[PDB]
């Protein structure tokens, strides 16, 4: 079982009656799909995912009847203190594994020093990442150029000024004087008395440096500050500065959220995450679409998939709490070690990059 | 169309008085078009990969 | 170099206690109060010996470009010589 | 030394201390003309 | 410099490492990483440390014939040791025991900038040289026509846009054609120059300035100042009389509230503690204001907390400081507080905008040279 | 990514510390000081990533 | 564009990062970075961990 995650899986209701829409890939293959019952927010539903695919090839190594379940609650799992009897209890997929409600858990969750005494799992089904969901700010920079960003007053001011310089030309004359529309202004557009000829050089270099100024304007049109994205690091000050200005957090009851839940320096942070927490990672992408918070946090690679989801979002800085994904393992499993081997062979083969073809490798934006 | 690159066509400008400023349309226009050329020159001139 | 490393400062050597100790510290205080500090910058610090750049404000560029521009001048003198030889070439060629 | 399925199958291998992968890296000693659409429409 | 809050209403309690204090007397959350520095201090000091609220007046200062304030609260001897960072003040120093610097500070007033034509030397040497070669080709025309030819090739000097019949003389002009071509390259080149790498300034001259040393002497008021009983401003009482004079119009209330006035910018800048200044830099809404000058030293000093004149921990307390800078974790104190947010302590960002009258300065510089040509033209009439 | 994997050290097949050793790793990434391990080694020099 | 090359250009960095500066933090014979013998800040090095 797992929770539908577009990075992890594509899970939607069945088509008509026990029906799943048959479609080839963008590369043309009609990749397999599966089905699992569950609530939509307890009913039969459909199961498809590159993760789920890893389950497919997984059994394709060690034959076992593939059964697909959903996640009752939303979370992954956490050791949790009840209101009585004072016993810390792993929850959800973790709990369901203590409940053993399924054979072996499958999901893109990190091995947790928390989860250690709880459960074990093999080496990473993939090397994954977790960081703060970053929202792209709207760049504009557009301009009408010499129209827009050139000498708002002086655009005309220097021009009529040049008409006056033309009056100086006609002065040098005293029509030919009336020809200054061509001579001086024609000098300006460069559109086609030895004393006044110097003034020729004058309006000449004048317009030269003027066009030059338009060039500098082009430099403004290209080079520009467009200030930074914040999102510094584990020490990032914005995150490190308690206030109501900005909102940066992750969803309630998450694994990395627990990586906050046991901390020293992060104290005030996770404190804020209490009031700032959310439920679904889908709800995180949503709040992002809403620009609801100032910032969010979830599985980072997943957030790369979110970068495929919409352009309103940004990529955060670098690695935070390096981790990965795998198959849920309770105590020992008949499929345990050989399953780990299956992972190894997976690294050996290209089925990984193939999975990128299933989802990751797709370049959306 | 001489303006399309930096004017520089020796040939016989027309004598139209109003048509002159009519060309001047292409003069400022193509002027800022030169601005567009040097502009893209800034573009590739910056931000390479 | 980059930034502050082991923030610290200077002062007068003081052994145990000094008859001039505390009042001397006061003298320092008054020093901060007065401009004798920036005055000391005038003694040395405030002197600006050299510039401080980041990029290369070469916008003059002239003496550097003197090879290309003066090279064009070489094209001019070459204009004298080749224009004289070619001048005889076409001139006497018509002759 | 990299986790090696062969070597893994041999004996006990630890969990990752750090990630790794196959790579071959190099330099660029010495661009696609893009200076050279709707501009033509104009 | 100092943080505070309400205790956690759910638990009615402090969080983090925070040690709160009463308010009259009701416990309220007392916080901040400098006070924390005092905590880590007391650690190796092993000195019982129990927080209190300040009664009134922010820092301490002389009141009427006496002092009333934080330092004054110390003079009241109502406390063993001070808390809060107030500048070392020779007056206050002369009063009672002041600690060694926890951090540096100074006088400053910082603000925002909401260009000097340098596009407009030996280039001209190449110009006159080009006139010399122009003479050479004029001679090459042997085998107005020769004279104004200087103006003919000089047409290229700006984008041509003005020809002799010399066949060899044609390529002779072509010399100026490639030459002046790359000279246009020089023009657009300097266009890149100023187009990149700008600096400018708001040109802060320090305590004294055009807008300061002779502030009333200019047209607009330029307001740079602080709030009531400014300690550094108490130094300004010594610094300049016209200062405290114009301080009246400069009257302003609140520290962060003053930063809000900066968002309004109704004043030139806000005189404040250079430490507190840089603080005002790090915490901000966005990039607008900039340091007093570059943050150049003005009234080098520091703030901090202390205890009564000739107190118990005194020497050893200074030693505690010696540890504080000792481990280097004060860097981590920045990480707790002084760490940079807005950053930008060096780069000039982007001044990008349209042209302005500043750009028009060169335009005038030519337009008057036209009149110079008119005078010299009258000389031609002579 | 090309051939995603990692290197490291280990012990004999079915050794004493095995599980608990993995747990030691769990601590290693636990404190976050692996960042400080970069600071010991993996920290960037040439940067320019 | 050539002018842009003449102005904009990498002119690579100065190193000198910080207390953590890698070049200083990487023992080798490539580069030489130190202070004089028997100095106060030199002592600030003389009592240290990292």
């Amino acid at each position: 079982v797992t929770i539908h995650q577009e990075p992890f899986v594509y899970v939607k209701p069945t088509m008509s009656d026990g029906t799943c829409k048959e479609e080839f890939t963008v590369n043309g293959d009609p990749v397999k799909k599966v089905i699992c019952t569950g609530p939509n927010d307890t009913v039969p539903q459909c199961c498809y995912g590159f993760c789920i695919d890893l389950l497919i090839k997984l059994a394709r190594t060690m034959q076992f009847t593939y059964e697909v379940h959903l996640v009752a609650d939303g979370k992954f799992g956490t050791q949790e203190r009840v209101q009585n009897s004072n016993k810390k209890e792993w929850n959800g997929m973790m709990g369901e594994l203590l409940s053993g409600q399924a054979d072996m858990i499958v999901a893109p969750l990190t091995i947790n020093n928390e989860r250690a005494q709880y459960i074990e799992f093999s080496k990473p089904f993939k090397y994954q990442g977790l960081t703060i969901l970053v929202k792209k700010e709207i760049p504009r920079s557009t301009l009408d150029s010499f129209m827009q960003p050139f000498q708002s007053t002086l655009w005309l001011l220097v021009g009529l000024s040049v008409h006056v310089v033309a009056v100086m030309l006609y002065l040098l004359d005293r029509l030919t004087l009336s020809s200054a529309m061509w001579f001086s202004w024609g000098v300006l557009l460069n559109s086609g008395s030895f004393s006044a000829r110097i003034l020729g050089m004058v309006w000449a270099g004048f317009a030269m440096i003027i066009v030059a100024s338009y060039t500098a304007n082009l430099a403004a049109f290209l080079v520009l500050d467009r200030p930074e994205e914040r999102i510094t690091g584990i020490n990032d000050p914005r995150l490190r500065n308690p206030s109501d200005k900005f909102i940066y957090a992750t969803v309630k009851q998450s694994s990395v959220d627990i990586y906050f839940r046991r901390q020293v320096e992060l104290s005030t942070m996770y404190r804020h995450m209490e009031k700032h927490n959310y439920e679904s990672a889908a709800e995180a992408i949503q709040a992002v679409r809403d620009n609801k918070l100032h910032a969010f946090i979830w599985d980072s690679a997943v957030l790369e998939f979110e970068a495929s989801q919409k352009c309103d979002l940004v990529t955060t800085g670098e690695l935070f709490f390096r981790s990965g994904f795998g198959i849920g393992m309770r105590k020992d499993s008949p499929w345990k070690q050989q399953v780990s081997l299956s992972i190894l062979k997976s690294h050996e083969n290209g089925f990984m990059e193939d999975l990128d073809k299933t989802w990751v490798r797709y370049q959306e934006c | 169309w001489g303006l399309v690159f930096n004017n520089s066509v020796p040939v016989q400008n027309p004598k139209g008085t109003t048509s002159k400023i009519m060309v001047s349309v292409w003069a400022f226009f193509a002027v800022i078009f030169l601005a567009s050329y040097t502009a893209n020159l800034a573009a590739f001139m910056i931000q390479e990969e | 170099t980059g930034e502050l490393f082991f923030r610290s400062g200077f002062g007068i050597g003081m052994r145990k206690d000094s008859p001039w100790k505390q009042q001397v510290s006061l003298s320092i205080l008054k020093s901060h109060e007065n401009g004798f500090m920036e005055d000391l910058d005038k003694t040395w610090v405030r002197y600006q010996e050299c510039d401080s750049r980041s990029n290369a404000p070469a916008t003059l560029t002239c003496e550097n470009m003197a090879g290309v521009f003066m090279l064009v001048a070489g094209g001019i003198v070459a204009g004298i010589f080749l224009i004289f030889i070619e001048i005889a070439y076409k001139r006497h060629k018509d002759a | 030394l990299t986790i090696n399925e062969e070597r893994s199958e041999v004996v006990d291998f630890s969990v990752p201390f750090i990630e790794t992968g196959i790579s071959v890296m190099v330099s660029r000693s010495n661009s696609p003309s893009a200076f050279l659409a709707c501009v033509w429409v104009m | 410099f100092v943080i505070v809050e309400s205790v956690d209403p759910l638990s009615g309690t402090c969080m983090r490492n925070t040690v709160p204090c009463q308010k009259r007397y009701i416990k309220k959350c007392c916080k901040g990483f400098c006070i924390d520095i005092l905590k880590k201090i007391s650690k190796s000091v092993k000195f019982t440390y129990d927080l209190y609220l300040v009664t009134n007046g922010k820092h301490g200062k002389k009141i009427n014939g006496t002092w009333n304030g934080m330092i004054g609260e110390v003079v009241m001897k109502r406390a063993y040791m001070a808390v809060g960072s107030l500048t070392i003040n020779e007056e206050r120093s002369e009063v009672v025991d002041f600690s060694v610097p926890f951090i540096e500070t100074g006088i400053s007033v910082m603000v925002s900038r909401s260009s000097p034509s340098a596009f407009l030397a030996c280039v001209w040497v190449m110009m006159f040289v080009m006139l010399l070669i122009v003479s050479a080709v004029a001679v090459f025309v042997f085998e107005f026509t020769i004279g104004k030819a200087i103006w003919l090739l000089w047409g290229l000097v700006f984008n041509n846009s003005v020809n002799p019949k010399g066949t060899t003389s044609k390529i002779m002009v072509s010399v100026w054609a490639f030459f002046a071509v790359i000279f246009l390259a020089s023009y657009t080149a300097n266009l890149a120059a100023f187009m990149i790498q700008e600096e400018y300034v708001d040109q802060v001259s320090g305590l004294s300035d055009k807008k300061f040393q002779r502030p009333n002497d200019f047209s607009p008021p330029f307001r740079f100042g602080t709030v009531p009983n400014g300690s550094t401003e108490r130094n300004i009482r010594n610094n300049y009389a016209e200062m405290h004079a114009y301080m009246g119009k400069f009257n302003q209330r609140g520290v962060d509230d003053a930063l809000l006035s900066l968002k309004t910018g109704k004043l030139d800048a806000f005189i404040y503690d250079a430490a507190v200044l840089n603080y005002m830099a790090g915490r901000d809404e966005g990039c607008k204001l900039v340091t007093i000058g570059s943050g150049k030293v003005f009234a080098s000093t520091g703030y901090g907390i202390a205890i009564q004149k000739d107190s118990g921990w005194k020497r050893q307390v200074d030693l505690a400081i010696l540890q504080l800078f000792g481990d280097g974790e004060m860097e981590e104190l920045e990480a707790l507080w002084l760490t940079g947010i807005c950053h930008n302590e060096k780069n000039e960002v982007m001044s990008s905008q349209l042209d302005i009258d500043n750009m028009a300065g060169v335009f005038y510089m030519l337009g008057a040279a036209m009149a110079l040509s008119l005078i010299t033209f009258i000389s031609e009439h002579l």
